[PDB]
């Protein structure tokens, strides 16, 4: 039944601007 | 932009270009400050060459330098780019650095699938088993499905170093995608289990 | 086959012979939760296996409850919700949870009587 | 006949459930008292290594 | 407030249908001067799994086993009927088309059977865009001798099936189904542009069939669909599915991707269509010249791996030039914009070597189609065949014209 077969680049890295 | 404009560019991202393929770093940022000098802004396309560069002569922390140039000049690095960096990872065994960089590509948008693959087996083929079964695993339980040569690479080289609970949790993941199993990829897992003394 | 454009439009030509006071039952029918039971076997037309149906039911409904503890247990049941969400993930339109209320109930403390 | 009527059914949560272990661990101890030991033994099909079930 | 501020198919298409268990969910039949289509006839919110679009029973198919030996679901030919002895002297691999004209045509003959009232919103043989029911001077317009050769071929063998087993010494049962090679031609014209191929389970029983399904056959072809097919082994109907998680607008049309991996050619031989946006069709270059393909494909976003290339101008001709165009590639070696721009040169000159083949050019035959008033399906198909592949090698120039600049 049911029991059947077990039932951070890119930041800190920006433009300055 | 002028013709003048793209007439310099040309011979500038022709000299940088082939200074990328010569494995010659130093001189591919050469090149990037005569465009600076010129005024030209360096595009995607410069930084890969400055990328390229290093990643050829396996230079690990020059290129990830590079990237920061790229990233801190606000271009947007190509996906081509981010492959390069991620086949690097790989082949010095950096899984780590491997996956920050894919993660990169998802936050950049691309398809991290191809690069994904890529990274699987440069650990595979530099004898980082162990390294890639966990790459490996973490993008196939996030969902993406691997190519069935990867699928029969990586059930094979678990049997052939006695890993049978890689082999096993690979082998399920990959009837969970579609792809079901054949009489090779049981044979591979029976080349263990008939050594365990319990037939 | 082209002309101008103007065109045949099809058309049966031909015979074909094949071609409302059951309000108080309507009405019955969702009030017992019969809705529902013809929902199950709906979805059971879907399944190859009942019984990982079942299971996979089951697992969807604990996936409810850790995510929304408080909303689980009273007139939202979760099994209740993962059946209307597969209901409702084919296409078709059912109430959240099949919960349904009286409207004619006289006011607090009073309760319908069987 | 209500556990045969449940495993026709194929109901094996609610199964488990109206039958709880006590029944077995006291079962374990009484075959103790006959010199016999009776042992659980779950193989891991990952790294086939043999766990005894505290039992 | 409110007081201050393609048609219609027949009504009946859909009733004949529905009296007997078609249900359409969201959608409906509209009729146009190229033929009938499937359209959402509301937003089609996207859900989390598929949505069901179309369901239709198995009893309303005409369905005919793939592979030896030849059984009917549902069974409708009597046992001992000469039909039988007709569609069992087949050749198993290539004749499929004329085993289901054989059904078809019988089909018809039948008083009770469904395709008698389906059969009349089947298109006629002036409205069908099949080559079999192409004349030589409708196949004189494809400017495509291979195909020609191919069709010919076809409608020889289709003919000679005709003249061999509807001879005069056969029973009348057998003459009305096809009393003349057009009604014959015509069935396997039916049955080439319209037949489904599944794999499906019927009760404990698993096999491939060759299926006329109503209704599903109004579905148009695209290489980027918007819905499937999906047998439900249980009831016996067939599902048409909208892909999990689309959105699908009002009047959107409802397509299905009849042959994955095809080029124009092999549309144009099966259903007698080609479509411009063909990701599989090809052009024969030389390879003395090329590109870098991670160059082209990142230009245009063109992601995945080469059998699954998807877009993130570019259209399935960029893919389809992506696959075709000779291309180089070394793991991560950057290409030289220089050395290049000599290959975009030398590709655009050969891509313009080819049109210079065709007499007339894209937007004559664009105009051409515009002023016809009396010519045959099979003559503006054969003219939308060749347009398109000029459309095609035009869109490959433009292609490398925005790939050799964005390489800067
Ligand atoms: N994408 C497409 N472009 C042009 N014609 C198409 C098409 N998809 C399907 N067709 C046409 O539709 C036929 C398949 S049957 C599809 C319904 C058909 N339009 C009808 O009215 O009966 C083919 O013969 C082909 O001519």
């Amino acid at each position: 039944g049911t029991g059947f077969n077990k039932g951070d680049i890119l930041f800190y890295h920006r433009e300055f601007c | 932009v002028s013709a003048l404009e793209r007439s310099l560019r040309l011979t500038f991202m022709d000299e940088l270009m082939e200074r990328a393929r010569n494995r010659d770093p130093s001189g591919v940022s050469e090149v990037i400050y005569d465009m600076i000098a010129a005024g030209l802004s360096p595009g995607p396309r410069s930084f890969h060459g400055l990328v390229v560069a290093h990643a050829l002569n396996g230079d690990e922390q020059g290129a990830m330098h590079s990237l920061r140039k790229e990233l801190g000049a606000g271009q947007r690095p190509l996906p081509e780019t981010m492959i390069a960096l991620v086949r690097l990872s790989g082949s010095k065994g950096n899984a780590q650095r491997g996956l920050e960089l894919l993660a990169a590509m998802e936050k950049l948008n691309y398809d991290i699938r191809q690069a994904w693959l890529i990274l699987v087996e440069e650990l595979v083929r530099t004898n980082h088993l162990e390294e890639a079964n966990k790459v490996f695993l973490k993008g196939a339980r996030g969902g993406m499905r691997a190519t069935d040569q990867l699928y029969d690479l990586m059930i094979e080289e678990d049997c052939k170093a006695g890993d049978h609970s890689n082999a096993l949790d690979i082998s399920y993941e990959m009837e969970a995608a579609g792809r079901f199993a054949t009489t090779f990829h049981f044979n591979c897992l029976l080349s263990v289990q008939a050594t365990c003394g319990i037939p | 086959g082209i002309q101008r454009r103007i065109w045949r439009r099809r058309t049966l030509t031909k015979k074909d012979d094949m071609l409302p006071f059951v309000e108080e039952q309507v009405r019955k029918i969702k009030e017992v939760g019969k809705v529902m039971t013809m929902d199950i076997e709906r979805l059971l037309l879907s399944e190859d296996n009942r019984f990982e149906f079942v299971n996979s039911v089951a697992a969807e409904a604990t996936e409810y409850v850790e995510k929304n503890r408080d909303e689980y247990g009273g007139t939202k049941k979760a099994i209740f919700h993962v059946l209307s969400n597969r209901v409702n993930d084919l296409g078709f339109d059912r109430p959240e949870a099949y919960a349904e209320s009286d409207p004619y109930k006289p006011g607090p403390g009073y309760l319908k009587e069987y | 006949m209500e556990v045969w009527a449940l495993e026709g059914f194929g109901v094996a949560h609610i199964l488990q459930e109206m039958l709880t272990p006590e029944s077995f661990r006291l079962l374990v101890r009484e075959l103790r008292s006959l010199a016999l030991e009776l042992n659980h033994f779950l193989v891991s099909e990952k790294n086939f290594q043999i766990n005894r079930k505290e039992v | 407030f409110p007081l201050f501020q393609l048609e219609s198919a027949d009504p009946d298409f859909y009733k004949i249908g529905y009296v007997r268990r078609v249900r359409a969910y969201g959608v409906e039949f509209k009729e146009g001067p190229d033929g009938f289509g499937i359209y959402a006839s509301k937003d089609i919110e996207p859900r989390r799994r598929a949505r069901v679009i179309m369901e239709i029973p198995h009893e309303l198919m005409i369905t005919i086993r793939q592979k030896h030996p030849w059984m009917f679901f549902p069974d409708i030919v009597p046992i001992g009927h000469p039909i039988f002895d007709i569609i069992n002297s087949t050749d198993p691999e290539r004749d499929w088309d004329l085993r289901l004209a054989c059904l078809l045509l019988f089909s018809f003959d039948r008083e009770d059977h469904f395709w008698r009232l389906y059969g009349d919103f089947l298109p006629a043989a002036d409205e069908c865009s099949s080559l079999l029911l192409a004349t030589e001077e409708d196949l004189a317009e494809l400017q495509d001798p291979q195909l020609v050769s191919t069709i010919r071929q076809q409608q020889k063998r289709v003919l000679e099936f005709w003249e061999k087993n509807w001879h005069s010494g056969v029973p009348l049962k057998i003459k009305r189904l096809a009393e003349d090679a057009e009604r014959f031609i015509w069935a396997v014209s039916i049955a080439q542009t319209r037949c489904i191929s599944m794999k499906t389970r019927i009760g404990a029983l698993v096999q491939d069939l060759n299926m006329m399904i109503p209704y599903a056959d109004m579905l148009n072809h695209s290489f980027e669909p918007n819905c499937f097919l999906h047998w439900r082994p249980k009831d016996r109907i067939l599902e048409v599915m909208s892909n999990a998680g689309q959105a699908i607008k009002k009047g959107e049309e409802m397509t299905i991707n009849y042959m994955p991996g095809q080029k124009n050619n092999m549309l144009m031989e099966r259903y007698g269509f080609s479509t411009p946006v063909n990701p599989w069709d090809a052009i024969p270059f030389s390879g003395d010249s090329r590109i870098h393909l991670n160059s082209f494909l990142s230009v245009f976003n063109i992601f995945g791996l080469p059998e699954e290339y998807y877009h993130d101008f570019v259209d399935g001709a960029v893919i389809a030039a992506a696959r075709t165009l000779p291309t180089w590639s070394d793991i991560d070696l950057p290409p030289i914009p220089s050395a290049e721009r000599k290959a975009v040169k030398e590709l655009q000159d050969e891509c313009r070597k080819m049109l210079a083949e065709y007499p007339t050019t894209s937007e004559q035959d664009q105009k051409l189609l515009d002023s016809l008033s009396e010519a045959r399906t099979t003559f503006a198909t054969a003219v939308k065949y060749r347009m398109h592949r000029k459309m095609f090698i035009g869109k490959i120039i433009k292609a490398l014209d925005i790939y050799q600049e964005r390489l800067l």
